[PDB]
RNA sequence: AAACUUUCAGCAACGGAUCUCUUGGCUCUCGCAUCGAUGAAGAACGCAGCGAAAUGCGAUACGUAAUGUGAAUU
RNA sequence: UUGAGAAGCUCAGACGAGUAGGCAGGCGUGGAGGUUUGUGACGAAGCCUUGGGCGUGAGCCUGGGUCGAACAGCCUCUAGUGCAGAUCUUGGUGGAAGUAGCUCUAGCGAAACCACAGCCUGGGGAACGGGCCAGG
RNA sequence: AGAGCAUAGCUGUUGGGACCCGAAAGAUGGUGAGAACCAUCUAGUAGCUGGUUC
RNA sequence: UUUCAAUGGCCCGUCUUGAAACACGGACCAAGGAGUCUAGCAUCUAUGCGAGUGUUUGGGUGAUGAAAACCCAUCCGCGAA
RNA sequence: AGCUAAAUAUUGGCGAGAGACCGAUAGCGAACAAGUAGAGUGAUCGAAAGAUGAAAAGAACUUUGAAAAGAGAGUUAAAUAGUACGUGAAAUUGCUGAAAGGGAAGCAUUGGAAAUCAGUCUUACCUGGGUGAGAUCAGUAGUCUCUCGAGACUAUGCA
């Protein structure tokens, strides 16, 4: 069951590059004559739930992992009965002195580490 | 201060500010007239008025250097692991540079300008999991004499630990401005003459160290008609590296009426002294010669090199 | 203080600025790209002559109301003004960035405008902030080899 | 906790009522621990600083700087001691401000009143 | 009891839970599987089994039902053995007549704990570079003290110093071969 | 080509959003009862520190006396 | 066979426009109770970014840069809770324009107006036109 | 052979400024010199106009 | 991501009317900005008790925060007889 | 004809304690100078305006200029904190670099080119012997805590 997105364009908001004042974030628009909710030839696609993804691939990454957040040594731990489906994910927001213990620690699980790079310096 | 109104304490701050310019100018134009009257008055406030640098308020420290020879520090280098190079032997240098694991084409760019640099330096791809101690005792057989490492990270170069072998000395530098030829304005492209050498400002006695490991990565003697010089300026605790090539030209400014003109080669960079261990390197079981201390070093006028 | 130019490096360039001045900025800004990339001696003699009127500043961009004029077919260009309160705060720029590269034992025989910009200062009028960096013509060290 | 209601916990009240005390109030604000041999000789923990009292930095940049509090800066609850001091750009050494708090007493400056307060909390002269 | 426990706990409120976009996971210690689930939930269970590692070894942890009231003496554990294949045997001779699902369970730890323990030997014996942070403020500071430093430097001007200082001192033959006729007559006419 | 025009990016301006702050407001509750012909509230003019577009004071003019605290004001 | 968050797991078939209107499930914001033995000067929040990823989407996670003191996930409670429009309010800033003005000039220096571009002949039935179609 | 009472939520509906905004009333009390101007009743109003946020 | 090539592709919101069209609003950006609170009535659902039901007008009480929580004497509202 | 406490009311006054309140276009018009500046003959009307840093350490000195200021320096952990001062968004402006240019345009779909980016690595597993090692092994001796044996250790041996 490898990995296959329906889509991978966003949805962006109708003349949201016209105007500044207009953010991209999809609005459904609601003008009965516009020709986009009346879905035309040529303008831009809507979110549908046809476009919506498998449920056995949904929330996956390209390697075929979920990112799972971690903010501490305990939530590495929490992976260890499942570093075949999920990737641990450092959070932002912890010091780099956590997510080195954090990067050990997964690595002794073979938890996979989206980010185990960041923050750091490396010294052979 | 007093005045909480913002409006009020930035009226109040011109117009204090108007009134010390005014007593500054004032000051300045009556010290001009006297100046001119008595041309003597002039001489003896810029001899006085010299103005102040962090070079010559540099915190006091008694290792540094005094030009005159002294037989004490002499003895000390005859024998030293360098004495093979700065002796009647002449050992030639051989260098082994070499990166991290697993590098990217971004380190090679930059490996190569660097052998570039170095004639008779010798580049290998670091394989598998050997070790840098591993490393120095099998380039140690292989007449190699100096091996360099350069550290990189998600393709960028940031350290280099340069060890002198066979057991000599190991220093490690964090790097910084990394910049190849094809970055720098108006570069040149380097021919295969041996570069000469200009190293400068190494006051410190621990600059001696340094200085002397950085020297003994040259050939000794150089292609004087390839006008090919590489400089590593020790300033403030960062030391230069640039590479350039000169030719000498006149120039009107100089008192000697002469002057040479200059053209990088590349690659420039920019090197801090982290940390010089006794013998090959090792960051675990290593004995520090010497470790920089951050907070130390927040100190504008100290410093070590 | 940081230019918009990554020149001004010390060994071979000299700065200088004037901010918050009262000048127009739009004749500031033809008088800046005329006057840019000129050899410092050859800028010297150009805004003098502007001054006496053998000289015009071809306004360029905003050259909308300007006459044209044919001494404005060096540069190629038609329309051309001679500005006189643009002219002196660049004078007296350029006075100041020559006396700073003496001072700091540049070659004076070989300096060039490497940098000029000008920027809209606040609305106090249209005020203008100048910075002008003129730097050592770089020559090229032959191989010979 | 606090249980009387006649104190209040607001840190809008705490915050006006330190910073715009009147100088009575602010010489008790700015008191200093006595050092440990002071202070089980003088059965007493902690006095406000006084002018001429010898005192030992204990913390910030100058740590271990030990000398008189040359006067007792109330508006800005500031100590100033001799020889602690920072060179300016001219040479001149201008005076550096240390919080009460963060010195010690290693001598008082007694005199009558400082010994009637002595013997006033509990303290054997 | 059990019934009641999970009603509140799994769907109510559980300090142990977290929420995730696939499936919720459990941070308590005493589940064998990590996620919450009412087979995994060691609070629901009262006859629960798992095995955890206590510095370096692996043990059975076993409550029953008849415990439940007592915290301190809820939870007994039996060391297992280093021999994989007896380590299975002793789970499966602790666990005599349990549901299978629960001794598939406890086996399946007790293979992730020996893997973990196993790939933590070798990377001891491994050499692997140490993680440096980095630190914003010195990062900072070095970044503005380097361009005070190189302004300072004057590179150009003490690279040109130099090599006119040993132009004239002569470090080079009786005629450099670096300069050309007229800048080796200026020189010997100065320097001479 | 060049210019101009346009787009994108870097730097520099301009602007003052966002975030964080807060000796302020708002709201509720609780205790209390005290202006003046013995000249009040309010207004004006002075005083001395000042930054007053603030404060204090009244020719005893940042107040004097007394009770204090006990060595500053800045 | 472990696949009992029975609010889970699993099998099968059919179907899919949508205004008014009706009904479900979710995303986000300020504050509150509980919780994560939660994150944080070894860098919180915000901001920037042609870095990467997740969701049909609202949105969310993350790298780098900047920055300097606080902040978040989950369960529940609460509400001054989500904007492109109101000839909206306040503030900032544009083109007009260095124009009107007080040949070329020297200084000073606006305002109205502004959805957006802008070469013509025919047709596009509701003007079709400037904006479509077929041509020059 | 009683099925109600209480609380909470939802929805509808009737009042309160009552989704927001947009026309002058009129009256009371003053100021200045018939008319003008000021402040409150007063959120007195638009059968409508414009807008009304994932 | 920028650009190019081939194909297609009108400016939104309001009002209008059969949909339109047309006429209105819109120079740009940031921030602010519109079904709220309360008193009744009815419906549905949940919860407690049930021929009953409703403590909080008030009293008791609360040693640590005391405007909370806890307890209820006599009436009374509705329902039923 | 007359007096009369208490229970009651209370946007003012003298104080006090709070808050599921607002967080500088908000909350009083007023966090600062605030019924102030300012407007009006007058009645009256009435704002905008908060934040350098731990510390002024508020930039000495040299130099250009008539000056404002500039440039070399210097202070600071930081001047990408210099009083036009925390953070510094958008609209808008200038310079530089690259690319595209002929009028509905932006935009959508698909790829090319250029630039750039992402993660995925063989390394372990199995098996055999040798050498030593140690316990969860002793035809082994003790202690502690729990409920015979279960965990933790302490000696001694390494079959």
């Amino acid at each position: 069951v490898n990995i296959i997105k329906k889509r991978t364009k966003p949805f962006k908001r109708h003349q949201s590059d016209r105007f500044k004042r207009v953010g991209e974030s999809w609005r459904k628009p609601r003008g009965i004559d516009s020709c986009v909710r009346r879905r035309f030839r040529g303008t831009i696609s809507m979110p549908k739930i046809g476009y919506g993804n498998n449920k056995k691939t949904r929330y996956c990454m390209p390697n075929g992992l979920k990112a799972f957040l971690v903010r501490n040594v305990s939530d590495v731990e929490l992976l260890l009965m499942h570093n075949k489906t999920y990737a641990a994910e450092i959070a932002g927001n912890v010091s780099a002195r956590k997510r080195v213990e954090i990067v050990e620690k997964a690595r002794a699980l073979g938890v996979k580490v989206t980010n185990a790079g960041a923050k750091v310096r490396s010294q052979e | 201060g007093k005045i909480k109104n913002k409006i009020v304490r930035q009226q109040q701050y011109m117009k204090a500010l108007h009134q010390k310019n005014k007593d500054k100018l004032e000051r300045r134009k009556e010290r001009a007239k006297e100046e001119e009257k008595d041309p003597e008055k002039k001489r003896l406030r810029l001899s006085e008025n010299i103005p102040a640098t962090i070079e010559s308020k540099r915190v006091y420290d008694e290792t540094i250097i005094e030009d005159k020879p002294d037989e004490e520090l002499q003895a000390e280098l005859k024998d030293d692991e360098f004495s093979a190079y700065f002796s009647e032997e002449r050992k030639v240098p051989k260098l082994l540079v070499t990166t991290s694991k697993r590098a990217s084409r971004k380190c090679y760019d930059f490996a190569s300008e660097l052998l570039d640099c170095f004639p008779n330096a010798e580049f290998r791809k670091r394989t598998g999991d050997i070790e840098v101690h591993e490393i120095a005792e099998a380039a140690a057989k292989r007449g190699y004499t100096d091996l360099l490492v350069l550290n990189e990270d998600r393709k960028k170069t940031n350290a280099l630990t340069l060890v002198h072998l066979p057991n000599g000395p190991s220093f490690y530098f964090t790097l910084s401005n990394l910049q190849t030829a094809k970055e720098i304005s108006n570069h040149g492209r380097s021919t295969g003459h041996i570069p000469e050498l200009i190293i400068n400002n190494f006051s410190t006695r621990l600059g001696m160290t340094v200085a002397r490991a950085f020297q003994s990565l040259f050939i000794q003697t150089p292609q004087i008609q390839g006008r090919q010089v590489v400089t590593i300026h020790c300033q403030r605790d960062f030391l230069f590296f640039r590479r350039h090539r000169y030719a000498f030209r006149e120039k009107s400014n100089m008192p000697d009426g002469i002057g040479t003109g200059l053209q990088e080669l590349g690659p420039r960079f920019t090197m801090r002294l982290r940390m010089v261990q006794k013998g090959v390197w090792d960051r675990k079981e290593g004995e520090v010669f010497f470790e920089s201390n951050a907070g130390e070093e927040s100190d504008r006028r100290k410093f070590w090199l | 203080v940081r230019y918009s130019a990554s020149p001004a490096l010390e060994t071979k360039c000299a700065k200088a600025r004037g901010a918050y001045l009262r000048t127009h900025f739009k004749n500031s800004r033809e008088v800046a790209f005329t006057i840019n990339g000129m050899s410092l001696k050859k800028a010297f003699i150009f805004l003098d002559n502007v001054k006496e009127h053998k000289q015009a500043v071809p306004f360029r961009r905003f050259n909308g109301g300007v006459g044209r004029t044919a001494q404005g077919k060096e540069f190629g260009v038609t329309q051309a003004r001679w500005p006189v309160k643009s002219v002196k705060f660049f004078y007296d720029l350029l006075k100041n960035a020559e006396a700073n590269a003496e001072a700091k034992g540049l070659d004076m025989d070989k300096l060039i405008i490497k940098h000029v910009q000008v920027n809209a200062a606040p609305k106090q009028s249209s005020p203008s902030h100048i910075e002008i960096i003129v730097a050592e013509e770089e020559e090229a060290v032959p191989k010979a080899n | 906790m606090k249980f009387s209601r006649d104190v209040t916990s607001s840190r809008r009240k705490q915050r006006k009522a330190h910073f715009g005390a009147p100088s009575s109030v602010r010489r008790v604000l700015m008191s200093a621990p006595l050092s440990k041999e002071l202070r089980e000789q003088y059965k007493i923990r902690s006095l406000p600083v006084r002018r001429d009292d010898q005192i030992t930095v204990i913390r910030g940049s100058n740590k271990g700087r030990e000398g008189k509090i040359t006067s007792v800066y109330r508006k800005k609850f500031l100590l100033l001691i001799e020889r602690v001091t920072r060179e300016k750009a001219n040479g001149a050494s201008a005076p550096v401000g240390i919080d009460a708090s963060k010195v010690v007493i290693t001598k008082l400056h007694l005199d009558k009143d400082r010994k009637d307060l002595i013997v006033r909390k509990g303290g054997k002269v | 009891q059990d019934e009641v426990i999970w009603q509140v706990v799994g769907h109510e409120f559980c300090s142990y839970r977290i929420k995730g976009e696939a499936q919720n996971f459990c941070r308590n210690e005493y589940n064998v599987t990590g996620l919450c689930n009412r087979q995994s939930c060691p609070l629901a269970n009262s006859r629960y089994a798992t095995v955890r590692e206590d510095n370096g070894k692996l043990y059975l942890y076993m409550k029953t039902i008849e415990r439940a009231h007592f915290p301190s003496k809820l939870w007994q554990r039996i060391k297992l053995s280093k021999n994989y294949a007896k380590a299975l045997e002793q789970i499966d001779q602790q666990l005599l007549y349990w549901p299978g699902r629960q001794i598939h369970r406890c086996k399946q730890r007790l293979t992730r704990l020996t893997q973990y323990l196993l790939k933590a030997r070798r990377l001891a014996l491994k050499h692997q570079p140490a993680l440096i942070p980095i630190k914003p403020k010195q990062a900072h500071r070095e970044a503005s003290r380097e361009r005070k430093a190189l302004i300072a430097a004057k590179l150009e001007k003490n690279i040109e110093k130099e090599l006119v200082k040993r132009l004239k001192s002569g470090v080079y033959g009786d005629q450099p071969l670096n300069v050309n006729e007229e800048i080796w007559n200026k020189v010997l006419a100065a320097r001479e």
